[PDB]
């Protein structure tokens, strides 16, 4: 195989009850911590899952209606509608409190010191640092009014900021995203499912370049789209956009793209669909690289896998998998099964592998 | 939007 | 406090 797969746990042998491993409930903002909220009365607590430690979760009486950790320290980000408090668990202590104007519907950590918020009509940056209060980064677009929002990310520099909801139209999950520009203070309402920006420096430039990758179900078959956002750097050549297919099996009618991780070190989309298959695709041509069901259950919380640059995520039976390039298996599949030398050749410089010079 | 262009 | 999560006493 071109990736390596690895279950890492099981969340029911922890005895976190399957009926609370779902979307509103699990959390895992990075790959050190998964929270879950369970409630049985009026009686919730939070279960706090070391990943370096799983077999002792913390188990704690919460009243909140959402629980995420921060990426890179043991700080939870609690909130009950307008209200959110921020704790150190080792410290037992709380660090930081505000009340929005607004009931903040979605909310996720985007750094490890600024937590995103977001309401029915905008979206806020809210920095850990000093008496930083949540600032406004711009109005929510029409074109997402009666979305559920399942994400919101940004680029490496906070100047590309990206909003995501869903919502069921005829039977079909439609995508529907806000791109906002921070320099020129414009939106642009996308049909999207799943997206991610990467930092990647073509050949010959001297810069990096900011890229906006994003995949789609339509009525009528899957896209994935790889565009530069913003002015070229100064002497960098533009990244030609690319748009490929998002194949979906005849039998896979109702599926659709649910999490998308790009891999810094390996240049490779990681795309994750409702159904439980996983694509690779090639940051710079967008050559799907391998396609394959990996879970019968949906992935529905991905963040990226420090250690291997991958993507580890959970599914709704309660499976913690990960997912990344296998360094040793890569080119060798790229030229045998893809037939494809030239992105064997490309992919073994970009990452100093062996075995992409043709033999004969 | 002004932001990007791309196939619809 | 008001707080949304409680700790185990310190002893
Ligand atoms: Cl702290
Ligand atoms: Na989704």
């Amino acid at each position: 195989l071109p990736i390596r797969f690895q279950e890492h746990l099981q969340l029911q042998n922890l005895g976190i009850n399957p009926a609370n491993i779902g979307f509103s409930t699990l959390t895992m903002e990075s790959d050190k911590f998964i929270c879950i909220r369970e409630k049985v009365g009026e009686q919730a607590q939070v279960v706090i899952i070391d990943m370096n430690d799983p077999s002792n979760p913390i188990r704690r009486p919460i009243s909140a209606d959402s629980a995420i950790m921060n990426p890179a320290s043991k700080v939870i980000a609690l909130k009950a509608g307008k209200t959110l408090q921020i704790f150190n668990i080792e410290m037992k202590s709380k660090m930081k409190a505000h009340t929005m104007t607004d009931d903040v519907t979605f909310w996720k950590w985007i750094s490890l010191n600024t937590v995103a918020l977001v309401t029915d009509n905008a979206v806020y940056h809210w920095s850990m640092e000093g008496e930083s209060q949540p600032v406004k980064m711009f109005d929510r677009h029409s074109s997402l009014a009666g979305c559920q929002i399942i994400n919101y990310r940004t680029d490496a520099k906070q100047k590309w900021l990206l909003l995501t909801g869903i919502s069921a139209q005829q039977n079909r999950v439609v995508g529907a995203m806000q791109l906002y520009s921070v320099d020129r203070k414009v939106s642009q309402p996308i049909e999207g499912h799943a997206a991610s920006f990467a930092q990647f420096k073509m050949e010959g430039n001297a810069e990096e370049s900011t890229l906006f990758c994003f995949a789609v179900r339509g009525q009528a078959g899957g896209k994935l789209h790889i565009i530069e956002v913003g002015t070229p750097p100064t002497g960098n050549q533009p990244f030609p956009k690319k748009a490929v297919d998002v194949f979906f099996p005849p039998e896979a009618q109702n599926d659709f793209p649910v999490a998308m991780q790009i891999s810094e070190k390996h240049d490779v989309v990681f795309l994750i669909t409702k159904y439980g298959y996983i694509h690779l695709y090639d940051l710079e041509t967008g050559t799907c690289i391998y396609m394959n069901r990996i879970s019968g259950e949906t992935i529905f919380v991905t963040a990226p896998h420090e250690a291997t640059a991958g993507i580890i995520g959970v599914n709704r039976k309660g499976q913690v998998l990960s997912v990344c390039v296998e360094e040793e298996n890569i080119i060798p599949y790229i030229t045998n099964v893809l037939q494809n030398p030239d992105l064997a050749l490309r992919m073994a410089v970009r990452n100093n592998l062996a075995g992409a010079e043709e033999l004969f | 939007g002004n932001l990007i262009t791309f196939s619809p």
